[PDB]
RNA sequence: CAGAUACUAACAC
RNA sequence: AAGUGUAGUAUCUGUUCUUAUCAGUUUAAUAUCUG
């Protein structure tokens, strides 16, 4: 008694959101509506993959973890004492990394894939 | 200028640019949270203060290098390609139907005045420097534990009612300092490396710069 | 398995071996909210016994700060039974 | 970037107001909730003018207030229901000019939640127990007493939960020194969730239910329940013992009804309407709030309708039985 | 087999070189149970799955005809019986009504287990009979068990009654009450009435406070038995009332009104074990009463109880003491009446050496006398006891010492007069010196009496110190161990200003004892020194701290637990408070010894050791100690490695994480699974410990966590998830949403993980993130999977949603997406769309 | 076993693709964004 | 060998079968084995 | 599972929304300001707004499917 | 009733090199009849020994009590025998 | 489905 | 010569099944199981 994909595609405001498995839901019309909502996050793509998550990430040599530049410039990477510089690294030099926006999930291939502001702090 | 900020009843803030020559209204940014907006104040060319039906204030800001000069297009998360970032969240406790950036006293500093449905009037005021901010943050942290809310609700949880509290210190909690028994004032001021008169002075000094 | 019945006025206790431990998550860090237990758990021969393991009880049991922040202190009697 | 919040003018609206000798002195005071703020008011009976003694930001939602007094005591406690998951008892201290938290009993998770108690709050008129209840399912009963040092002491909660059941309102019933009783306007939604015709939803009757706390057996029994002809919006405790015939007054659309357990007939009186009313004739009328005034000889209720009109309500008795309700228009 | 004699040939082979000698369905169930009793765990699970469905094709008859002989097998292990019981419950559930023709056969096989003293066998027996009483209707249980209510054997009546109490533990009290209301009045046989009354007694014993809403009904079932001509029924009705009263405590007095007058009439009339049962009943009832009743009825008791003190019967002797305890422990009873009427006959009869000769009477009288003191006051009771500290019998001296111990440990010394101190201290000194055996009661009592008197002990201290110093100079290992323990216990009083000088001698004596041949004694030596360094300052202590550290270093290596636990405390105390008095070189040497003690089996030693690595870091700086700890990550032993991760976090807490974090990050670069996991585990503990400070370090560690989350290895992901959770819970209310949101992108893909530890960690991270980034985000992640076609996706998503819902039900109201209206259903929340 | 694993026992049809039969769940899903 | 390799976690991978080896020992066992021969053939 | 409001794989549209609506009306009854908002918008007495919300609790979305 | 790792054979380490047969029997024999004692007498084995009790319950006793045991300037390390560690040098 | 190995839970002794 | 047990994962090794043409049990789909 299910819709065809063809049928469901015409019954909804956003056909592009419809996938092949959607018509097999308990409520496909609710499911597609929910997928269309502002700021909702997709289900992780690998739910239907036979291999377990991240398990195909094999057979590739990767370099060791790249330290952030403020820690790197502390020189401890070469040491393996200067506690003032060690403080300044975290409390002066610490710069925020390239943080990802809401909803942009990770997966195996992702890695290799007057203008003045109000209420700003005064300079020290 | 050419910017238009639209409050949606539920989908919070949408930034629209009017283009004269093309004669077009283009959406160029939106929020990443539902907000049941009741009122809005523009703080600066990139920043909006919002109130919602659920007693919250927020401040949303366009991140730097946001571009306003804009079936193959889908946008991001079923909304606009660029996202405003919530730089402030605070559960006021009462529904706010007005916000206004204004100076309440002559020669005083500018503040964000807000009115509530319950007839309450208050302000949000920017700290000018680290030292001040850090001091009232430490005051708030000590008062949260040493002078807990009367009817047994966690203060941080209350200010984080619908969204986690972000970049607001509750001065209504800080001014509880003056109501405490003197032993507790002594304990808290010792923790602050101050004496109680200096704490009360700092409390009065902020509340006297922006608005009586 | 936690009792999870309505917490009473009775206060939870810890044996020497299980002391410092948060009942819910075994952390030794920042005891915060005093544990309360249901009457049936405090009753008769069970008076003053350890919430975690039923030992003689020498100290007051606490939920840690994290459990307090998460409102895990609210679930009801945490005697493991 | 970084903001500091200050109140300039505190909330002036009132959601709850309660009466007592909060100072313990013979002078009467009013504790009012302004939602986010608790406040104590003294009306000066000489000037006829109201002074704020004390205001406190409570940093939560006050969902209910009651005054109560232990038997033989002279000072009223404030018991607060809130979005905190805990029943809090306060004593006002005149010397320090502050509310002092006497007890804080925790039972649930914070927020204004459907199944966590806090919305309704009812006291034994003799102070011996307090019931705190949610809109759905959970009701908890705390027994109150004093120690050998005359400090207030509180029991473990006794539960009185009922699945699928809405509560419209709860009040304590004045039964004198008999076992404490709470009356609830209840409705069971189970059948309404199970019938796809909608028949059950329309055929569902609100019930008046009397929960007795057995002090000797330390449990709450759902002793009596009866369906109501129309839905009540709230209850009024009628004075009992030697002060009246006890029972309860259900305020409902277009009516006020007196009910008591035992051989008492239901007495029902329609709410009088304004002559030549310009309102829509389809609108029913509810009482929106009430007050009770007691005196050595007699008592009466003031109940206000939606239109602002206050009725003085009085009950006529033969022996223990109420025989009629009498309404007199009082003022608007 | 393990103690079988060994040939020299067996023995010689144990040793390396270089040592000098100085129908078809029945067959199916068989092959199934064989693979539950024996075989591998998946084979047990498969066979249990097969048999529990196949019970529908077997039916109850053939199934229990095979299972009951197997359950009766005389060599069946507790765990193999427990597995057979987990089969029994599940087949009873699967059979339902099909059990009914076989209830009798199943029951008579299990009835002995309801009496068997081994707790496990007896709770398993209660469980399977509860499951039987769910699968069988109550009418079937009654129809099975009704004949044996009148069995001639008391053991059958006893098990029948116990089985009916198990029936009552599932089928409610109201259900069996009418059957009991018939049985207890069944005139034909007193043994039926007796068994009914005994069911109520066993119901009371089993159910405890759950009796109370049915208590009146249960009393009214028994009440006439107290008035009956059958002395057995009078006796056992009183025992049933005692059991109901006991289970009702402290409530329910109004239920017993009907039986009080029958009890009082019986109290005046009866003798022997009959009277003992009535006295037990009244004894359990008096604590329920208000003060006026309590006084009157206590006074009614004493007109008989004081006579019964004369009784030679051990059961009466137990009961009369228990009744004294119950009366005198009841709140309302006048203490003057106790002092004047209870004490003289009680002391005259029971406080004699003869009562010490049996452990049962001993414990009873000790407890009863403590309970008399608990209401009369300490000194009145102690002054009656104290002379017997100087009586000849060791066992009696031990009895009075234990009594004084238990009185003064509860009530304190404030009641005691000066002369009574002299009498106490003289008697205690005699008792402690003139013991032929080492006894803990004497160590306890002496320490307790001293610690309770406190500052008052000042005149006696020179005599006490000389006595314990003398006993510590005795050759005997056990004697010196006893003396050194007493020093450890009494140290709290030695804080008195003059007594530091006396303690100075003890310190230098104990220093010589550091070569103790016996480890057990050495443990007490160290436990004394532990107390001493806690009382006097490091400089104040007579042995130099600088000299002490080298002496304690070999002791640290000592393998014995007693030595190990005590040594690490002493060293740890020195590291924490007296850090200055030692060289960096010595402290660093200690760190290496500590590396070894992370292999200790007891967690208490490991916990203390981890603290010490940290204390040393405060003193000598973090860099050096961190380097040693990072090297220890290479060790294969997880419990050692895990303990080292804790130490790294402690060091980072003590010396700010800015000092420790760069080295930790570097070690992550090291290409070993264990090190990279140790680094992540240290970051988990560190964010747990630092709380608010985490905001300063969140951005630095975010890339490392992102790398671990992206890692193929499950443990890296699991450990990174733990970090996430703790760091999110610590940074709540301090901004930093951006980093937590970014990490949520890495964590969320792991929701489909099936590994129990990894899924628990991911769930824990999500709960933490709900507080930190808000329920709104969590809901946004869960929306698309709630109504996803695959059940697997829905199961996980609803589990996450439920956690958010329980955690933040109120908050979610604002966050729920707009659901458009259906033809027959309205889903739009119109009020929230109102504009003002 | 790999034949059944890769779902090659199924055989989907696409008219827009001139009635080509991909023979695979994954094959089919990829084809919509490919040349035919 | 041109297929045997060390991963960043101290374990070993075979490049010709993407197989994971806890130890250098396991790799050689995988080398004397079905998948492993089929790849070479 | 024991907590009223929790869902699982077989939760229908109707069940979930009835949860949202009953939970919303309880939030409205507790949040005095949100109740204020509705009372002013409807030009209605608070007592009547609460009563109307309690009435709506019984079947907030129309009958089950 | 005792765990699986307990055994009549007690491997000993940190043993003084000068220790005599009589002293060994003295120390170990306190806990009950000694079956035999074997003392390491090569560069690789000196300072170790295996002590064998007749009865397992005596051996548990000795093992519980003698680890950390002070003889001379040393503290003995006493372990129950494990074959697979006993032949580790092979 | 069995064996070998590695690992997790401040798991326990 | 710092051992053993409990609960749970992961990875190599050696096993991983030709079918017509439909139905059913199932699953998101396949596979599995039964005609
Ligand atoms: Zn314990
Ligand atoms: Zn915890
Ligand atoms: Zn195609
Ligand atoms: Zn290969």
């Amino acid at each position: 008694n299910r819709f065809t994909v063809a049928e469901l595609k015409q019954l909804v405001a956003r056909p592009d959101v419809v996938e092949m498995h959607d018509v097999t839901a308990q409520d496909p019309k609710l499911l597609v509506h929910l997928k269309a909502t502002r700021n909702s996050v997709p289900v992780p793509r690998h739910w239907c993959f036979k291999r377990k998550y991240l398990q195909g990430k094999r057979g590739i040599e990767k370099p060791p973890f790249e330290l952030p530049d403020f820690i790197k410039r502390t020189g401890i990477q070469e040491m393996r004492i200067d506690y003032q510089k060690l403080h300044d690294a975290f409390f002066k030099w610490q710069t925020k990394p390239k943080l990802t926006i809401h909803g942009d999930l990770y997966y195996e291939g992702k890695e290799f894939e007057d203008r003045t502001p109000w209420g700003e702090l005064e300079p020290s | 200028g050419h910017r238009v900020i639209v409050s949606d009843v539920q989908e919070s803030f949408i930034w629209v640019r009017y283009k004269r020559n093309e004669n077009q209204l283009i959406i160029f940014a939106d929020d990443t949270y539902p907000r049941w907006v009741t009122t809005a104040s523009l703080l600066d060319y990139d920043t909006v203060a919002g109130a919602d039906k659920f007693g919250n204030i927020c401040v949303v800001r366009l991140p730097p290098n946001t571009n306003d000069e804009v079936l193959w297009d889908r946008g991001l998360l079923n909304g606009a390609s660029q996202k405003a970032e919530v730089i402030m969240n605070y559960h006021v406790g009462e529904t706010v139907l007005s916000l206004q950036k204004t100076t309440l006293i002559p020669g005083g500093s500018e503040s964000l005045v807000y009115t509530t449905l319950s007839g309450g009037i208050g302000i949000l005021v920017p700290f000018t420097s680290h030292e001040d901010h850090d001091f009232f943050q430490h005051v708030e942290m000590h008062l949260r534990s040493e002078h807990p809310p009367l009817c047994g609700r966690d203060h941080l949880s209350f200010r984080s009612y619908y969204f986690p509290v972000k970049n607001v210190i509750d001065g209504d909690l800080c001014e509880q300092f003056n109501s405490m028994e003197p032993n507790k004032q002594k304990n808290v001021s010792e923790e602050l490396d101050r004496t109680p008169p200096e704490v009360s002075k700092k409390l009065e000094d902020i509340r006297t710069r922006y608005a009586f | 398995i936690f009792c999870r019945k309505q917490a009473g006025v009775a206060i939870g206790r810890l044996c020497e071996k299980c002391d410092g431990k948060c009942v819910i998550c075994d952390s030794y860090v920042r005891p915060c909210t005093l544990v309360r237990i249901c009457d049936e758990c405090n009753y008769g021969s069970y008076q003053g016994r350890c919430v975690i393991c039923g030992g003689p009880g020498v100290s007051d049991a606490y939920y840690c700060k994290e459990c307090t922040i998460q409102e895990k202190d609210r679930d009801g009697c945490p005697k493991i039974v | 970037m970084f903001l500091y919040n200050l109140t300039l003018q505190r909330a002036t609206g009132i959601s709850f107001a309660i009466h007592g000798n909060f100072s313990g002195t013979k002078q009467q005071e009013i504790v009012v909730s302004r939602g986010k703020i608790l406040e104590l008011l003294r009306p000066d009976p000489n000037t006829g003018k109201v002074h704020t003694l004390l205001t406190v930001e409570v940093f939560g939602v006050i969902r209910s207030l009651m005054a109560f007094r232990l038997t033989g005591g002279t000072k009223d406690y404030i018991v607060v229901g809130s979005d905190s998951g805990r029943i809090v008892i306060l004593e006002y201290q005149p010397s320090k000019n502050m509310f002092e938290k006497i007890h804080q009993e925790t039972f649930g998770k914070s927020g204004c939640r459907r199944i966590v108690p806090g919305q309704f709050l009812a006291v034994d008129p003799k102070g011996r127990a307090v019931m705190i209840s949610a809109i759905e399912k959970q009701k908890l009963v705390y027994i109150l007493n004093r120690d050998a040092a005359a400090r207030l002491t509180i029991s473990s909660p006794l539960e009185a939960h009922k699945a699928n059941t809405l509560v419209y309102h709860v009040v304590g019933v004045d039964v004198g020194f008999e076992n404490p009783m709470f009356a609830c306007l209840e409705m069971d939604y189970e059948e309404a969730d199970n019938d796809p015709t909608g028949e059950a939803a329309a055929n569902t009757q609100q019930t008046l239910t009397f929960y007795e706390l057995d002090l000797g057996l330390n449990h709450v029994v759902r002793k009596y329940s009866e369906p109501l002809e129309e839905h009540g919006n709230f209850l009024i405790t009628v004075p009992g013992g030697s002060d009246g015939p006890s029972g309860v007054l259900i305020c409902s659309e277009n009516y006020i009804t007196y009910k008591n357990f035992g051989d008492q007939p239901d007495i029902r009186c329609p709410i009088p309407r304004r002559r030549n009313d310009l309102d829509d004739p389809e609108r029913g009328m509810i009482f929106v709030c009430s007050a009770t005034h007691k005196t050595k000889s007699m008592f009466f209720f003031l109940a206000q309708t939606e239109q602002g009109d206050i009725f003085k309500i009085t009950l006529e008795t033969d022996e223990d039985m109420v025989t009629e309700i009498r309404l007199k228009y009082f003022d608007t | 087999e393990r103690n079988r004699p060994l040939s020299d040939e067996e023995l010689d082979a144990m040793f390396p070189e270089g040592y000098k000698v100085l129908e078809q369905k029945e067959r199916k169930i068989m092959k199934l149970l064989l693979k539950i009793k024996n075989g591998t765990p998946p084979m047990r699970k498969a066979a249990l799955r097969q048999i529990t469905d196949k019970a529908r094709e077997f039916g109850a008859g053939p199934l229990f005809n095979q299972i009951l002989p197997l359950l009766m097998s005389p060599t069946l292990e507790d765990q193999e019986r427990h597995l057979l019981v987990k089969v029994i419950d599940r087949i009873l559930y699967k059979l339902d009504d099909l059990v009914r023709p076989y209830v009798h056969k199943i029951l008579v096989v299990i009835e002995p287990l309801l009496i068997d003293e081994d707790y496990y066998a007896r709770v398993e027996g209660r469980e399977i009979i509860s499951n039987l009483a769910k699968a069988a209707g109550l009418a079937t249980m009654i129809s099975t068990m009704r004949p044996d209510i009148d069995n001639m054997d008391e053991y059958v009546r006893n098990t029948t009654a116990r089985a009916f109490a198990v029936v009552a533990s599932a089928l409610g009290i109201p259900s069996l009450l009418p059957f009991l209301k018939a049985v207890c009045k069944s005139k034909k046989s007193w043994q039926a009435r007796h068994t009914g009354i005994k069911i109520v007694q066993q119901i009371a014993i089993l159910m405890g406070c759950a009796i109370l809403p049915h208590l009146r009904s249960l009393v009214e079932i028994i009440e006439h038995g107290l008035v009956d001509e059958q002395q057995k029924v009078r006796t056992i009705s009183a025992l049933a009332i005692a059991a109901l009263a006991e289970a009702a405590t402290p409530y329910g007095i109004e239920s017993f009104d009907s039986v009080l007058k029958p009890l009082w009439k019986g109290i005046r009339q009866h003798r022997g074990k009959g009277l003992a049962a009535f006295l037990k009943a009244i004894g359990y009832l008096i604590p329920l009463m208000d003060a006026e009743y309590a006084n009157y009825y206590t006074r009614e008791v004493m007109l008989i109880l004081i006579r019964e003190f004369q009784s030679p019967d051990e059961e009466m002797k137990k009961i009369v003491l228990k009744v004294v305890k119950q009366c005198c422990g009841t709140d309302g009873v006048e203490a003057n009446y106790i002092k004047t009427e209870i004490l003289p006959p009680f002391f005259k009869h029971f406080w004699q050496h003869r009562m010490a000769l049996d452990r049962r009477n001993y414990r009873q009288l000790v407890d009863t006398t403590v309970e008399l003191a608990n209401k009369v006051g300490a000194a009145e009771i102690i002054s009656r006891i104290v002379d017997d500290l100087k009586d000849e019998a060791e066992q009696y001296r031990k009895m009075v010492m234990e009594t004084i111990e238990k009185i003064m440990g509860n009530l304190g010394a404030a009641d005691i007069d000066h002369k009574l101190e002299e009498q106490l201290i003289d008697g205690i000194l005699y008792a402690f010196q003139e013991q032929t055996t080492e006894d803990s009661v004497m160590l306890n009592g002496f320490g307790t009496v001293v610690n309770a008197l406190g500052k008052r002990v000042k005149p006696y201290l020179p005599q006490i110190c000389g006595t314990v110093l003398w006993r510590l100079n005795n050759k005997s290992a056990k004697v010196r161990q006893q003396a050194a323990d007493l020093i450890s216990r009494t140290a709290v009083v030695m804080k008195t200003c003059q007594e530091e000088k006396l303690m100075g001698h003890l310190g230098v004596v104990l220093y010589e004892y550091l070569g103790e041949e016996y480890p057990e004694v050495l443990g007490s030596i160290l436990g004394a020194l532990k107390a001493i360094v806690n009382v006097i300052g490091m400089h104040k202590m007579t042995p130099p701290i600088k000299d002490l550290l080298p002496r304690l270093t070999p002791i640290l290596k000592n393998r014995h637990e007693k030595v190990q636990e005590n040594c690490i405390d002493l060293v740890g105390r020195i590291a924490d408070r007296g850090a200055e008095y030692v060289s960096a070189r010595e402290w660093m040497r200690i760190c290496f010894e500590l590396l070894e003690l992370l292999k200790a089996h007891k967690k208490a030693i490991r916990r203390a050791t981890v603290n010490t690595f940290g204390y040393i870091a405060k003193a000598i700086g973090p860099h050096d100690v961190l380097a040693t700890l990072l090297n220890n990550l290479k060790v294969q032993e997880r419990q050692n490695r895990v303990c080292t991760t804790v130490a790294i976090a402690i060091v980072a807490e003590t010396c700010s994480p800015f000092t420790v974090l760069p080295a930790l990050m570097n070690e992550y670069r090291v290409p070993e699974l264990n090190v990279q996991n140790g680094v992540l585990k240290s970051l988990s503990f560190l964010f747990e410990y630092i709380g608010e400070m985490g905001k300063d370090y969140i951005y630095a560690v975010t890339p490392l966590l992102e790398d671990a989350l992206m890692d193929r290895d499950l443990v890296h992901r699991q450990t990174a998830s733990a970090v996430v959770q703790h760091m999110s819970l610590g940074v709540y209310g301090f901004g930093c949403e951006d980093s937590l949101n970014h990490l949520l992108n890495y964590v969320w893909p792991n929701v489909f993980e099936t590994s129990p530890h990894v899924i628990q960690a991911v769930m824990g991270a999500l709960e933490g993130l709900r507080v930190a980034i808000g329920p709104c985000r969590m809901l946004q992640y869960c929306l698309q999977g709630l109504f996803h076609p695959a059940r697997k996706v829905r199961d996980v998503y609803w589990k996450i949603y439920n956690s958010i819902y329980i955690g933040s039900q109120d908050a979610l109201i604002a966050h729920y997406p707009r659901i458009y209206n259906d033809d027959k259903n309205t889903y739009i929340r119109y009020e929230l769309d109102y504009i003002l | 076993w790999l034949y059944k694993l890769h779902g090659l026992n199924i055989n989907y049809n696409c008219e827009i693709c001139g009635n080509y039969t991909y023979r695979g769940p994954k094959a089919f899903q990829r084809h919509f964004a490919e040349w035919r | 060998d041109p297929y045997f390799m060390k991963n960043h976690l101290g374990s070993y991978e075979c490049k010709l079968c993407l197989t994971l080896h806890n130890n250098e020992g396991s790799y050689l066992a995988h080398t004397q084995g079905k998948k492993h021969q089929t790849n070479l053939a | 599972s024991k907590y009223i409001g929790t869902g699982h794989a077989d939760t229908t549209k109707w069940e979930w929304l009835v949860n949202q609506h009953r939970d919303s009306y309880c939030s409205y009854m507790g949040h005095f300001d949100l109740l204020n908002y509705f009372a002013i918008a409807e030009n209605e007495s608070k007592a009547r707004v609460r009563f109307n919300l309690m009435e709506k609790m019984l079947q907030p979305c129309g009958p089950p499917a | 009733r005792l765990p699986p790792e307990v055994n009549r054979i007690l491997y000993i380490r940190n043993l003084p090199y000068k220790i005599t047969a009589e002293e060994m029997y003295d120390i170990f024999g306190k806990y009950g009849p000694i079956r035999q004692i074997r003392v390491g007498n090569t560069p690789e084995t000196r300072g170790t020994a295996y002590v064998v009790y007749e009865d397992i319950f005596d051996a548990k006793n000795a093992c519980d009590h003698l680890s950390g045991f002070n003889v001379c300037n040393r503290y003995l390390v006493v372990l129950y025998y494990n074959a697979n560690r006993a032949f580790q040098k092979m």
